[PDB]
RNA sequence: AAUAUGUAAGAAGUCCUUGUUACUUAAUUGAACGUGGACAUUUGAAUGAAGAGCUUUUAGUGGGCCAUUUUUGGUAAGCAG
RNA sequence: AAUACUGCCAGCUGGGACUGAGGACUGCGACGUAAGUCAAGGAUGCUGGCAUAAUGGUUAUAUGCCGCCCGUCUUGAAACACGGACCAAGGAGUCUAACGUCUAUGCGAGUGUUUGGGUGUAAAACCCAUACGCGUAAUGAAAGUGAACGUAGGUUGGGGCCUCGCAAGAGGUGCACAAUCGACCGAUCCUGAUGUCUUCGGAUGGAUUUGAGUAAGAGCAUAGCUGUUGGGACCCGAAAGAU
RNA sequence: AAUUGUUGAAAGGGAAGGGCAUUUGAUCAGACA
């Protein structure tokens, strides 16, 4: 019949990275997780215990619980026409801290400074992010830079 | 041809006049649309709506839920307003003075209010006393104290009262309700 | 014939019940008849009560 | 009499009618599945700092 | 009445609102509670968990009445006194003269203690009290007098 | 009771001051406009003079009209058409050019024709078929007091104060441009020029960015 | 009760935009711009006519 | 790789001060929850928004078929998936 | 120098078509030294014809273009798929018992006169004692026990109201509702005080356990659309089986 | 009512009936004042 076991189809998903097999390096267990941390899930094939289901691979969530060797991560899986709440019990080897918030944090502290230094200067701030605007006008120089004229080339084979 | 972004010809889904046919109800509704159109006071807009609410959404306000409201800091001289009937509660032993304006007062609670030295105002006397609702404290009854809402959202692990006629053991209490008869919920 | 979230009912109508329906159409009848029955017993019974 | 076996045709049509609702978010989430030994002590923690704050309006 | 019935509105359309594919045949699922373990089990577990199978003990020839024992809380209690008489005793709370309430005369079997009665002494005759009911009475200076 | 001419006077005098501010305002844009244009003309000249090449700024405003009808549209372009408020055929809106919307225009090129509006065609769009969203209620612009009531918050108290905010992509181009109901154009009055419409402008159809050729299109559809 | 297009209704053209009278009165629509005579560098002319 | 796909873009925020406990540390260490204080809409991209959220009950349906693109079986099919 | 080409003008101007909604005034303006005038929030002026089958409605016919049999089941029917020659008159979701949601009404910690009695202008209307039913307590298989640490709790959002301010806004209080952490009652598991007819008694404090519970009641009754189950059960239909 | 006879009117080159439109014939309302 058909097959649909718990790790079905994960041939390459749980493979190990090229020339990167073996013990997990000792920082993986030196990282520290707190309730509220945003973490990325990537299962480690070498650590069978406390492993996410293939669905939660590549998926980011928030820790809600911190145990001896593990973290509880709630994740919103969308079943049907709605999202449900899913809490996962992962071990520290399959989780990792998401830099998806660093850009935000790096922008918060920066935003405070831009604001304090401008206020203590004389207002005029503007610290929302804006998209890429079109280019401005410019004058390009011909000096040392005469236009090299091109034409399409004929047909050849060289085989 | 327009690519519509929203359902077309959709009713707002809020009542517009009470569904009741009571003449006197329509008169109070008459009074209060006027007040609500020409006063800029919010209290009139709220009151105007409550007059449309169906009997479910007019749970009785007990006389003791009122006495509680007057125990709020700085709320004890406010004149409470109930857009519904007010029921007596034999469980409070001391009731304060104050003025309660309602659609109905039960025989029991009108006593308990008047006895302790208060006053029972119909919602139009209230309009005259307080066109902007000055010094009013509107109380609503408890809506989900209704019995029927026990059965709403029934389902596995929802803890939610089966629509049952006779009860007791022998009445939906075995397989699927205990670890030893198949499973539990 | 099981559907929706409805209370399980027990409407015992699987015998030939329509044969044994008693409508008390004579309710007013038999009260009139009971009142007259006592008004006769009263009179038969002399001053006894 | 064979007939069709399966399709996801038209299912995303339907799911999008009344939405794909966002997951809903609450300040103060539930402690459901949190370590018991933490919660036990934390029950006593709030109790304590509750008591200290009534002692701040005594 | 029949003039408001939706079938008046269905007149003229072929199917009476019952569908052209799906028809309105006799009994598709079978009659009654048929197949509550089979084609209808999804609806029996949920909406009706606990329906199949046995629990507890049988009890041949149980006479309810044996177990007649209505309950009343301190919650009420003072309500068993007529309201005019009531205020007389609420004030002048003492021993020497304290109301007798025959809660069986009011047709109650047990007194529970839902909560808080004024500090008036009351003499409570009843068949059964709850530990709290009985303790809360005393804190007001009343007693409970076991009757039958 | 006075008012009669008393508060008639208080108003009619202040209605004369508003037109005063508008006249001195509209006079200024005009100077700005032509001097802006003459400056560029001289930029290009002075560059060839200096043996070099003047490249203009990329346009920052664009005007998009829906070319394609309503049905058989894939879900993604179909959202973007809704977000761009072009939900019916031949209507059109202005769009500010940024990375985050240049990528929107890309996603709907098979269904829209757009390009670079000239002051003349922005002017004649607002004047003739310019309406305002005011409690929805698509209101015709017909009087300058309509605008100031709803856009006076942000400057902008004349119909040309609008056009100025649009054409220059001002600080409040979002609120000014959204204040305008989508423009409802008719079919081009001389026809489309191409035999078949739903090819790119470059391939001899009508859709995509035809740059300043949008003006001849739009002017016939107005 | 009836939108009058400006553009062809002078009355309404002047209800909006009071500058319309200035603008008409000073031609402006046909403003003769300044006559200058800058000629292009030969680098420009060469590369233009080049191949 | 392309196309698809997880998360983030703030008031439920950020920073100072220092309380509660039975958890935890060699330790008033930490963890969790707090009292008190400092900073407002350029308060943290875009575009849109005939508003947003929520609750109850109930019909019909549960034979589907076609097109472009991807694609399995078959020499193929107006074939089967 | 000119011209083309492309673009602009709040430059002028002719021919043609369709429309004329609104019904005192009110608005934004324009022209005028001015008085006034205007094409400025929707047609008026002048002239003629007939006052009639002239126009218009109906109808029959002709002409241009167009138009397959309805009903049904079906992915697909005009089908070489079925029913239907024609017309009249019958002709199919009903009533009941018990229910879910919703709504209107009565009264409300209650509610329900109509088994019955009283009475009557007599199947009506009017009146009513004792019970009973449902509700006001839950939880255990059961024996049983049985709902305030506290302003009936803390936190966060809440309409409304109160206070300051001209206002914008700030504080105060905050029902309903939602989220969260606690407290109470029963089941389960621990703990086992003071005592004792030495095995009875079970205070007290607890636990990732558990209940259709408590935490200032919301119910009862009549009615109605829809929906549910049993009934001949929307109407018509077996092959059979039994006495 | 189906259906039939008579009389009157009208149309008909392998069906009939229908839609929008107008000519022609027949017929009729209203409005003028
Ligand atoms: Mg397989
Ligand atoms: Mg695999
Ligand atoms: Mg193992
Ligand atoms: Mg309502
Ligand atoms: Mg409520
Ligand atoms: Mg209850
Ligand atoms: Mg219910
Ligand atoms: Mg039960
Ligand atoms: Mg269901
Ligand atoms: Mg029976
Ligand atoms: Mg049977
Ligand atoms: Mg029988
Ligand atoms: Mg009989
Ligand atoms: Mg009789
Ligand atoms: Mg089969
Ligand atoms: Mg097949
Ligand atoms: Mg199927
Ligand atoms: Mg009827
Ligand atoms: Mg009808
Ligand atoms: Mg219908
Ligand atoms: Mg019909
Ligand atoms: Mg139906
Ligand atoms: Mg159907
Ligand atoms: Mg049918
Ligand atoms: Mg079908
Ligand atoms: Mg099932
Ligand atoms: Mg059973
Ligand atoms: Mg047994
Ligand atoms: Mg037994
Ligand atoms: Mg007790
Ligand atoms: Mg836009
Ligand atoms: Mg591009
Ligand atoms: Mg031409
Ligand atoms: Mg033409
Ligand atoms: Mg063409
Ligand atoms: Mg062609
Ligand atoms: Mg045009
Ligand atoms: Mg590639
Ligand atoms: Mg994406
Ligand atoms: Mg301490
Ligand atoms: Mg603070
Ligand atoms: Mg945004
Ligand atoms: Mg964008
Ligand atoms: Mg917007
Ligand atoms: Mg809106
Ligand atoms: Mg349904
Ligand atoms: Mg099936
Ligand atoms: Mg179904
Ligand atoms: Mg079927
Ligand atoms: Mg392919
Ligand atoms: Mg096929
Ligand atoms: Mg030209
Ligand atoms: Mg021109
Ligand atoms: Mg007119
Ligand atoms: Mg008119
Ligand atoms: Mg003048
Ligand atoms: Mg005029
Ligand atoms: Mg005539
Ligand atoms: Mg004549
Ligand atoms: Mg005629
Ligand atoms: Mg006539
Ligand atoms: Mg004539
Ligand atoms: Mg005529
Ligand atoms: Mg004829
Ligand atoms: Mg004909
Ligand atoms: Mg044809
Ligand atoms: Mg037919
Ligand atoms: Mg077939
Ligand atoms: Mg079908
Ligand atoms: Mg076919
Ligand atoms: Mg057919
Ligand atoms: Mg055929
Ligand atoms: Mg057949
Ligand atoms: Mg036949
Ligand atoms: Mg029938
Ligand atoms: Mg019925
Ligand atoms: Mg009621
Ligand atoms: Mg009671
Ligand atoms: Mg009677
Ligand atoms: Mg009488
Ligand atoms: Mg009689
Ligand atoms: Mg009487
Ligand atoms: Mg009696
Ligand atoms: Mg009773
Ligand atoms: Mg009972
Ligand atoms: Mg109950
Ligand atoms: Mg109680
Ligand atoms: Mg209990
Ligand atoms: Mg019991
Ligand atoms: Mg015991
Ligand atoms: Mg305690
Ligand atoms: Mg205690
Ligand atoms: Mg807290
Ligand atoms: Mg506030
Ligand atoms: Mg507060
Ligand atoms: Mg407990
Ligand atoms: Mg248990
Ligand atoms: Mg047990
Ligand atoms: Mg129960
Ligand atoms: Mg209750
Ligand atoms: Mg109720
Ligand atoms: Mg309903
Ligand atoms: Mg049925
Ligand atoms: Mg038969
Ligand atoms: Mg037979
Ligand atoms: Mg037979
Ligand atoms: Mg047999
Ligand atoms: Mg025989
Ligand atoms: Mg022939
Ligand atoms: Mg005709
Ligand atoms: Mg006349």
């Amino acid at each position: 019949g058909k097959s649909h076991g718990y790790r079905s189809r994960t041939r390459y998903m749980f493979q190990r990275d090229f020339r990167k097999h073996g013990a997990v390096h000792l920082s993986t267990y030196l990282k520290v997780y707190k309730v509220g941390d945003i973490v990325d899930i990537k299962a480690n094939g070498s650590i069978q215990k406390g492993m996410p289901h293939k669905f939660y691979q590549g998926k980011t969530g928030v820790v809600y619980n911190v145990t001896k060797s593990s973290v509880g991560v709630i994740i919103n899986k969308m079943v049907g026409n709605r999202y449900l709440e899913k809490r996962l019990n992962l071990r520290v080897e399959h989780i990792k801290h998401s830099k998806c918030r660093q850009e935000f944090l790096e922008r918060v502290k920066a935003n405070a400074a831009k604001r304090a230094e401008a206020k203590a200067q004389g207002v005029a701030v503007q610290l929302k992010r804006q998209p890429a605007q079109p280019r401005e006008s410019r004058i390009v120089s011909t000096e040392g830079n005469v236009p090299q004229t091109l034409a399409p080339v004929p047909y050849e084979t060289f085989i | 041809g327009i690519d519509h972004t929203s359902k077309q010809h959709k009713r707002s889904g809020h009542r517009t006049a009470p569904k009741s046919d009571n003449v006197y109800l329509k008169l109070l509704v008459k009074l209060y649309t006027f007040l609500a159109r020409r006063t800029d006071a919010p209290f009139n807009k709220v009151v105007l709506k409550a007059l449309f609410l169906s009997k479910i959404n007019r749970p009785p306000v007990s006389v003791s839920r009122i006495a509680r409201a007057l125990k709020q800091e700085g709320a004890a001289n406010k004149t409470v307003v109930v857009v519904g009937t007010v029921t007596d509660d034999a469980r409070i032993f001391e009731f304060p003075k104050t003025t309660v304006a309602a659609l109905r007062f039960t025989a029991g609670a009108r006593a308990k209010i008047v006895k302790a030295g208060g006053e029972c105002i119909t919602l139009d006397q209230l309009a005259v006393r307080a066109p902007k609702g000055q010094n009013t404290l509107i109380l609503r009854g408890p809506r989900n104290s209704r019995e029927a809402v026990r059965h709403f959202g029934m389902g596995p692990h929802k803890g939610k009262a089966p629509r049952i006629l006779s009860t007791g053991r022998k009445f939906e209490r075995a397989r699927g309700r205990r670890r030893s008869k198949g499973f539990k919920v | 014939a099981i559907s929706k979230n409805l209370p399980i009912l027990k409407n015992h109508f699987r015998k030939h019940w329509q044969e044994r329906v008693k409508v008390h159409f004579d309710q007013a009848g038999k009260k009139v008849s009971r009142r007259n029955a006592r008004a006769t017993r009263a009179a038969k019974i002399a001053p006894r009560p | 009499a064979k007939s069709k076996n399966h399709t996801a045709h038209n299912q995303t049509r339907k799911a999008h009618r009344n939405g794909i609702k966002k997951p809903k978010t609450y300040k103060y989430p539930s402690l459901k599945g949190v370590d018991p030994k933490f919660r036990r002590n934390h029950k006593h923690a709030l109790h304590g700092t509750a008591k200290a704050l009534a002692a701040a309006k005594k | 009445p029949s003039r408001f019935t939706k079938t008046r509105k269905h007149r003229g359309h072929v199917s009476a609102g019952k569908g052209r594919i799906g028809k309105h045949r006799k009994h598709p699922g079978g009659r009654g509670m048929a197949g509550g373990q089979h084609h209808h089990r999804i609806n029996m577990d949920k909406y009706h968990p606990g329906y199949f199978g046995k629990v507890g003990m049988r009890y041949f020839h149980k006479q309810q009445a044996h177990f007649w024992k209505p309950v009343l809380n301190l919650d009420k209690l003072w309500t068993l006194i007529p309201e005019d008489k009531r205020d007389q005793y609420l004030k002048s709370a003492s021993k020497e003269t304290a109301p007798v309430i025959d809660t069986l005369a009011a047709g109650y079997g047990k007194i529970l203690g839902k909560g808080r009665i004024p500090n008036v002494p009351v003499i409570v005759k009843a068949r059964f009290v709850s530990k709290l009911a009985e303790e809360k009475i005393r804190a007001a200076g009343g007693v409970v007098e076991l009757i039958a | 009771a006075e008012q009669v001419a008393a508060e008639r006077a208080a108003r009619k005098a202040a209605n004369k001051e508003k037109r005063a501010i508008i006249l001195e305002r509209n006079a200024a844009y005009q100077k700005e406009y032509e001097t802006a244009e003459r400056n560029i003309i001289q930029a290009k000249r002075d560059a060839k003079a200096a043996g070099s090449y003047y490249v203009e700024a990329q346009h920052k405003l664009v005007f998009v009209v829906r070319i394609k009808g309503i049905n058989k549209i894939p879900p993604k372009p179909r959202k973007v058409l809704q977000l761009l408020r072009l939900t019916r055929i031949n209507s059109g809106t202005f769009v500010k050019v940024t990375k985050a919307t240049l990528e929107l225009l890309k996603l709907i090129e098979p269904y829209v024709a757009y390009g670079y509006p000239s002051y003349s065609t922005i002017r004649q769009l607002v004047y003739k078929r310019g309406f305002g969203k005011i409690n929805k209620q698509r209101v015709p612009l017909s009087d300058n007091a309509i605008i100031e009531a709803n856009l006076g918050k942000y400057g902008i108290l004349s119909i040309d104060d609008l056009i100025h905010e649009i054409i220059t992509v001002g600080p409040h181009f979002k609120q000014a441009n959204n204040f305008l109901w989508p423009f409802k154009l008719s079919n081009p009055s001389g026809g489309w020029g191409v035999p078949r419409k739903f090819k790119h402008f470059i391939q001899g159809g009508s859709f995509g960015n035809r740059e300043e050729f949008i003006n001849k299109l739009v002017k016939s559809m107005n | 009760v009836l939108k009058k297009n400006p553009l062809k209704n002078k009355q309404v053209l002047l209800r909006l935009n009071p500058y319309a009278k200035v603008f008409a009165a000073e031609k402006l629509g046909s403003k003769k711009a300044e006559k200058t005579g800058t000629k292009p560098a030969a680098v420009f002319t060469e590369t233009l006519k080049h191949d």
